[PDB]
């Protein structure tokens, strides 16, 4: 039953889903949106599973927390039906193409909320440098083991992406370069049978 | 480029233009009633932005004991000679 | 680049960053150089199994996928070098050896078989990389307008003439250039024309400070200039000393580039003119001019500023900055007056086939008068001179039209007539292919188009001219049997005048047309045309301070006849091997 | 087997196919008969040098229309990028394992390059790519045994 | 624990040592609470930005001044090159071994960077580079468990 | 040698003695032409032999076939060799 | 020193004293001269010794031999060595 899938890479500018949002849904500015969030400290923007918002923890009200929805990316519409059903997963990676230097460091956390086959401790990953950042200190495809989001269908669930210490009136240590932000790159990677 | 001289090279002229031939080649001896103690080739050329109308002339020794010149004409009737 | 603060200052600023529109998807092996020379630079692709290139247009548009023709195997080869040995401003794929050198000219559409040049007498050449106690590169320290091969170490700088077509030269000793050859470390040397002139000069970065050692000229360097680090600032191994004219001066000003956890930069500023251009005159009789001048890059940053504010998208069509003439004041002594003329220009460029500069579309002069103290209550107002030029370049020649003032009532406006001279006719011709089409354009660069004439006053007509000048200009095929560019003869066959005074409506109009000319371009036909009197409109569009029904009073028979002069001519021409006389006149009606 | 044309599946209408027939490469031709004659590809890598807005990808699949020893996902290949890009997220010519459309007999078979949502009345999203692509490359790998 | 100081060893009285506190370095604040406690250092690369010749070296000694699980030889770590420099001719994070300064949590401790030879009266070899020195940069690996 | 666009180098390296050579290292193929090992992929320690491999350095002689050479016959390869300035053997060997 | 693209030179190192050197430890080639490993690939990891591997610091000599040097019988180095600026040892040690 074993089967060499189509391994395909799928590359989503978060700025291009925030904006693209159906009108009733508040579709918006990523870059500018963020940079209110950051200034005030606290509120939020767009709806649903499709939005900005500070975070709600104990210790995360400082955080922001950007969320995408998986079903609305309409990944599976890339490719015609007909060359499988499943559609998973493989490999998550997040670019920040952030005016962060080389010996600047990103504090998030990438991380999927809902239902899925996940790993323990595959549920999230973290960014720290921005450049094709997978959040291992390095890739290997093939060590035998699985990756941090591997298996999740591409249509189901949220991925939520967390910037802790942004909050701008706590004096957050995110604070300054979030205001910078341009963009929120996922590459990824999932595979077809 | 660095020209290589054999002929393949181009020439400016008075003004910076590039100089064609318009003159099917012809031999000559004599300029000017002055026997030049060689043939030479002659060329006639024009520049390619002709402006006043002026033309040229190389004059290429048939042998290797003469070294080229060029004349030049122009519309007044004045003649000069370069390089001889 | 973006121009800071408003139109006419010199600041220079950057904009925020965005995605590039459109990008090439073959990113792999490539990497972004110029391999035509046509100012353009091409993202090159050399890849396992394919060689191409997408070029990068002025309008910011990319050209298709583009293969190159022919690709030496050695390109990719770990000591392959580009540089100019040629001699033809296209960078040549070059490989160094101690005796010879493998050279592969670039032909603009891919390169040339490879030649193994072996070089002369017992010249050795430096092979760069090969020692890490020294700098070896190509650049132009002789200030000859060519790049040496040139090796500098802690004790001396050696430069090898590059004499062309992968020959080099003996050796010459460059003397002043000393470092304590233990602390030497090429990491620190750095090459540039700070000055603004020929030769390139020396950088050697210290901790604390840049140490600038001037070329003279080829015969070695000046003393050095010590130039210390402003406070809290220190250079080191991952410290990033750049040199570029990201102001436009003409000059490269050094940058400091330090990433330590905060990317901050500095920048030194040696001059904000650039060195030797002549400045000044004074002939000893009270008149003294001085010049100025302004980079053409500052001029296409207020063009752009201007688009912006027009939502319009203008092109620079000139890569390569120049100096041009700006603010040339005369005083007059013992007069005590000023006079001074201000220049912009606009809309210039670049050739890039034949790689040279084909002037600005646009000039536009203004003339003040500054009168000395105490003579006048600011009598005599400036004046404005708007002049369009040929580039030659019909992506601008045709754009200026917009530019003109509008007459609604106007005569219809030029465009360029191309000919042939078939059995001696002036017979009209349309360009058969784009050779063609680019040679015939080429022949009308630098002719004046149009002209018009404002003054700068405070009156409600001060946006009409006083005088518009117009050209239709022509192009006549003579040869083209001959290696493809056509010999080709220009002139103006028309030009028309208009007198407004500032007044739009009753403008006095006549036009000049050569209507037929000879083999050596002399007039056989001429025409003089002076236009009627346009018919009395409604809107007077004067004073209104004039005598009761003078403007009727104004308006006669002899103002509304067309009248045409017409000329015939001919002329002798003594042309044969031996003389030549053109033009002796013989006769006219 | 030369041509191009639209798919006609249920859910490929939108698709631009492009067929190739191995037979009329000739690559047979290139070397000499007695160096062997078994002649059959190893890999197969696609370049697509066309230009892209900021952060988009390429969507095609190349695979083999014909009787073949295609193991159970050597069949089809999928291409996200144009920088011969393999089938692969990674290529391994030593992990033990067959690579797609390995074995295949060099003249022999077509193979099918398709781009979905190919057409511009559609809006299929690939149709402005397509506007912008001067050429397809396939980069083979092949033995002689 | 945050510091400058000649050595007093018995041939280290030469050598220049600075300090730093992995307290003071509130590494752990950067992440919150609620993603776990247990945060351990991985792995450690020092930068050196100097002004160096090209042959020239630097010659560090990076170690842990605390009680911890340090490996019999991951105690402490030479730097030769300064430019995110590991303590390793190779760094590997899957060799099967512990890494230099593995297991150490983030807020324990302090590191002792050490350079010997570094008296200028005393001719050392690298009173010189120091003098050139600008900063000390440490690249900190650590993993949140 | 320079190359079109598209255009590959075919050529066959071989050796023209006796010696033990093993079945497959008899002869390699050159594709690229830029130290062409002519291998998918070169590994000094995948456990194999290399093509050539154990030939004395002073035995036998080399010879690399050019196919589709002669111009008359338009074959593909005339215009490149008409470009090749030299042939280069990079060639490893041992001493024991 | 001075090589070109396609040049090579021939040189050995050894170690001139009584240390446990490995059968084919006691001596390295040079071929490329940068930074040139007496080897065709460097690992740390393929289980062996490396060339010079467990000497002391301390003890001994190295000599490095360049063959075919002398110019009056027109040696192949002799040309090269007289374009040889110095000698770069690098020396990858350990403290234990």
């Amino acid at each position: 039953r074993d089967k060499r899938a189509l391994e395909v890479e799928r590359t989503v500018s978060l700025a291009e889903v925030y904006a693209g949002l159906p009108k009733d849904n508040g579709p918006f500015s990523l870059a500018q949106e963020i940079d209110k969030l950051v200034s005030q400290g606290s509120g939020s923007a767009g709806s649903g599973n499709n939005n900005l918002a500070f975070g709600a923890g104990t210790d995360t009200k400082t955080s922001l927390q950007a969320s995408v929805s998986f079903a609305d990316l309409k990944i599976r519409e890339d490719y015609p039906a007909s060359l499988g059903k499943i559609r998973r997963i493989k490999q998550i990676s997040v670019t920040l193409p952030a005016l962060l230097g080389p010996y600047q460091d990103v504090q998030a956390i990438l991380s999927y909320g809902d239902k899925a086959g996940l790993a323990n401790g595959c549920e999230a990953l973290a960014v720290s440098h921005g450049m094709n950042d997978s959040g291992q200190f390095q890739l290997d495809f093939n060590d035998g083991k699985f990756l941090p989001f591997e298996g999740i269908a591409i249509d189901q669930g949220t991925l939520t992406l967390s910037f802790p210490n942004a909050s701008m009136p706590e004096k957050g240590k995110q604070a300054t370069m979030l205001k910078t932000l341009n963009d929120i790159i996922l590459h990824i990677r999932y595979t077809i049978k | 480029g660095v020209p290589h001289y054999d002929e393949t090279d181009t020439f400016l002229g008075p003004e910076g233009e590039v100089l064609v031939v318009a003159d099917q080649p012809r031999d000559e001896s004599t300029l000017q009633g002055i026997n030049l103690g060689a043939t030479f080739t002659v060329t006639g050329y024009r520049s390619r932005l002709e402006s006043h109308f002026s033309r040229l002339e190389y004059w290429q020794p048939k042998t290797t004991g003469k070294t080229d010149f060029w004349l030049i004409y122009s519309p007044d009737g004045q003649v000069h000679l370069l390089g001889k | 680049a973006q121009r800071l603060g408003e139109i006419g200052s010199d600041a220079v600023t950057w904009e925020k960053m965005q995605p590039l529109s459109v990008i090439p998807s073959l990113q792999s092996n490539a990497s972004l150089v110029d391999i035509n020379g046509d100012g353009q630079l091409d993202w090159v692709i050399t890849g396992p199994g394919l060689r191409g290139y997408h070029s990068q247009r002025p309008d910011g548009s990319w050209t298709r996928f583009t293969p190159l023709n022919a690709l030496p195997v050695e390109y990719t080869h770990p000591r392959a070098q580009l540089a100019d040995l040629m001699g033809a401003g296209l960078s040549d794929l070059v490989l160094i050896g101690p005796k010879s050198v493998r050279l592969y000219a670039n032909t603009r559409d891919g390169f040339a078989k490879g030649k193994d040049v072996v070089q002369s007498g017992e010249i050795t050449l430096p092979v760069p990389g090969a020692d890490p106690r020294k700098l070896v590169a190509f650049s132009d320290v002789l200030g000859s307008g060519q790049a040496h091969l040139v090796e500098v170490s802690a004790t001396k700088v050696t430069c090898w003439p590059n004499l062309g077509r992968g020959r080099f030269g003996q050796p010459i000793t460059l003397p002043g250039f000393s470092q304590p050859a233990t602390e030497f470390n090429p990491a620190q040397v750095y090459l540039a024309d700070l000055d603004g002139s020929g030769p390139t000069d020396l950088i050697y970065v210290h901790t604390n400070r840049l140490d600038i050692f001037l070329n003279k000229s080829g015969n070695g360097f000046a003393e050095p200039v010590t130039l210390r680090f402003p406070e809290g600032l220190r250079f080191d191994h991952t410290c990033q000393l750049q040199m570029a004219d990201v102001q436009g001066l003409g000059v490269a000003s050094l940058i400091l580039s330090v990433p330590h956890m905060s990317p901050h930069h500095w920048r030194c500023d040696l001059t904000n003119m650039k060195p030797w251009l002549l400045n000044e005159m004074n002939n000893n009789m009270g008149v003294h001019h001085t010049l100025r001048y302004r980079s053409s890059s500052q001029f296409w940053l207020d063009e752009k500023a201007a688009a912006l504010t027009t939502g319009q998208t203008p092109v620079c069509y000139l890569p390569f900055p120049i100096h041009t003439l700006w603010q040339t004041e005369t005083e007059d002594e013992i007069s005590g007056n000023k006079l001074v003329t201000t220049l912009r220009y606009a809309r210039g460029a670049w050739d890039g086939r034949e790689r040279e500069f084909r002037g600005f579309g646009y000039v536009e002069q203004t003339d003040s008068h500054q009168l000395a103290q105490g003579n006048a209550p600011e009598r005599t107002p400036p004046a404005l001179t708007k002049n369009w030029y040929a580039t030659g370049l019909p992506v601008i020649d045709n754009a200026l039209s917009t530019e003109y003032w509008r007459d609604d009532q106007a005569f219809a406006g030029f465009s360029p007539r191309f000919t042939t001279w078939q059995d001696n006719k002036d017979v009209p011709l349309t360009p058969e292919d784009d050779n063609s089409r680019y040679w015939f354009n080429r022949a009308l660069k630098g002719q004046l188009l149009r002209s018009e004439l404002y003054g700068l006053d405070d009156s409600t007509n001060k946006h009409v001219p006083y005088t518009v000048t117009e050209f239709r200009s022509q192009v006549r095929r003579l040869q083209h049997t001959d290696s493809r560019y056509p010999v080709l003869w220009s002139s103006v066959v028309e030009s028309r005048n208009y007198h407004y005074e500032r007044i739009a409506s009753d403008p006095q109009c006549s036009q000049n047309i050569t209507l037929s000319s000879d083999r050596f371009g002399q007039p056989l036909k001429q025409l003089s045309v002076q236009y009627p009197r346009r018919q009395q409109p409604a809107i007077n569009l004067y004073p209104d301070t004039l005598p009761d029904k003078l403007l009727a009073n104004s308006y006669d028979d002899q103002q509304r006849q067309l009248r045409l002069t017409y000329q015939q001519s001919s002329w002798h021409h003594l042309t044969n091997n031996t003389v030549r006389v053109l033009g002796l006149p013989d006769s006219t009606r």
